[PDB]
């Protein structure tokens, strides 16, 4: 139900979440495989969009609560390159607007463990329109744990170990016990060399010294 | 650790006024510490020493309160007042607590050789990070030289947690994960401090401590060089199908 995005999009229309205005998987666009552009299926291609998303966790007792959104606007060739959390372009008022849509879909699937609901904000209008669901842990998961205090990878462990959200054995607080502290980003360091059209470099690393603190 | 786990909320707001009293009685500028001895029988406090500097242990109060202790010190003598957006410190009415942490100072004090340092070339240096591990090091790396004239502090591992006990296992995981070689380490003295039941539940005092493969490469080379006496002077196998288990 969360891989085939010819079969997840109407689920969003059901509980109240918008999706970007379109039509069914072939009888002003972009072409997605259940990518390129048009001038799988076809989705009203947003001109200037902002890729924002709710991270969710879910136990076996059937419960859901958001870990707040993430920004992933910055993309090379359509992929995540910079991954933020919270979403700094959001005022607080659009955030719980976003995090209400997402609370409900997460229910509409009886979901177990880590998984993201994903979206697309139109710069032009500042509104939201739902895209897909990533049904697992992501690369950008770490910008949430730190800024939300809750250990996500451990939590899918206790969450599948058999324990109720907001009980000492799940490693997951209750709703208002989940407080966003400051803002977090994540950049991936890669053997891609900007002076060799980003080709990645292989080899032996004769001395490494990272920065922490 | 930060905050003080064997404390309550009332014990939390008594040592906060003596801090205001001693810093008021001295026109205090910058960050400084106010230490107090506590009778594990009665629970009182006793003004020992204020240290008019930042500490070897500051980093554990930074990871819970969310405030850069060092950035304050800079704005403070710049001319910024406590509480503004340019002071880095929020007014007392804003500062609050946010989980549990603990730092262990990694040094070249060899647990298993009379706590005398090791010297010279480290030939490996792997640090552990991952969720909730602050690191303040940068003095150590592969091939570096540690001489003996100073503090032999390698890194400062600081682990934070949602709770005080998930703090220790996080700390004990880092402490273990580490790869250091060329010079001796107290990691096996540190992993013996944090798993001992007296640290786990807060039943320690100030006298907790004071009172509690080559061989293979060798053989290979040895035979590579001289040969095995049971074979070296006889028929060799063809130049050969390694046997394969069905």
């Amino acid at each position: 139900q969360l891989g085939n995005k010819v079969a997840a999009r109407n689920l969003a229309i059901s509980v109240g979440v918008p999706v970007v205005p379109a039509t069914e998987p072939l009888p002003p666009v972009m072409l997605k495989a259940s990518m390129r552009v048009i001038r799988v299926y076809l989705e009203k291609l947003v001109e200037r969009a902002r890729h924002v998303e709710s991270q969710i966790l879910g136990d076996t007792h059937g419960n859901v609560v958001h870990l707040f959104e993430r920004d992933c606007s910055v993309q090379r060739r359509n992929q995540k390159v910079v991954e933020r959390a919270p979403a700094p372009y959001l005022s607080e008022a659009q955030r719980q607007e976003l995090a209400a849509y997402s609370l409900k879909i997460a229910g509409a699937t009886n979901y177990i463990g880590a998984g993201t609901v994903e979206y697309l904000m139109d710069a032009d209008t500042g509104k939201f329109y739902f895209i897909e669901v990533n049904p697992r842990i992501q690369v950008e998961h770490t910008v949430t744990e730190v800024v939300t205090g809750i250990d996500i990878v451990k939590a899918q462990i206790h969450i599948l170990d058999g324990a109720a959200i907001g009980t000492p054995q799940s490693g997951v607080p209750n709703q208002e016990d989940i407080r966003l502290n400051g803002h977090a980003l994540q950049c991936r360091v890669t053997t891609e060399d900007p002076e060799h059209n980003f080709i990645p470099d292989y080899g032996r690393i004769t001395a490494y010294r990272s920065a922490s603190g | 650790r930060a905050p003080a786990p064997y404390l309550s909320e009332a014990q939390r707001q008594e040592l906060a006024a003596y801090s205001l009293k001693i810093a008021g009685a001295t026109n205090y500028i910058g960050a400084g510490t106010v230490e107090y001895l506590m009778d594990a029988d009665t629970g009182k406090f006793y003004f020992i020493e204020v240290n008019p500097r930042i500490q070897v242990e500051h980093t554990v109060t930074e990871v819970v309160t969310g405030i850069d202790i060092v950035k304050a010190q800079i704005h403070i003598l710049d001319g910024a007042a406590i509480g503004t957006p340019q002071s880095g410190v929020p007014n007392q009415e804003d500062i609050r607590l946010n989980g549990h942490a603990l730092q262990c100072r990694v040094t070249t004090e060899d647990p298993e050789h009379n706590f005398i340092p090791d010297y010279g070339r480290i030939t490996a240096y792997r640090s552990a990070s991952g969720f909730g591990i602050r690191l303040d090091g940068g003095t150590s790396y592969s091939g570096a030289i540690i001489t003996r004239y100073y503090d032999p502090l390698l890194v400062k591992v600081t682990a934070w947690a949602p709770n005080p006990l998930e703090a220790i296992s996080r700390m004990d995981r880092a402490l273990r994960e580490f790869r250091i070689r060329g010079v001796a380490t107290n990691l096996t003295f540190l992993e013996a401090i944090i798993g001992h039941p007296k640290f786990r539940d807060n039943s320690y005092t100030t006298r907790f401590i004071d009172t509690t493969a080559t061989k293979l490469l060798t053989y290979l080379a040895d035979v590579t060089v001289n040969g095995h006496p049971e074979a070296k002077d006889r028929p060799k196998p063809l130049e050969a199908a390694r046997p394969v288990v069905p």
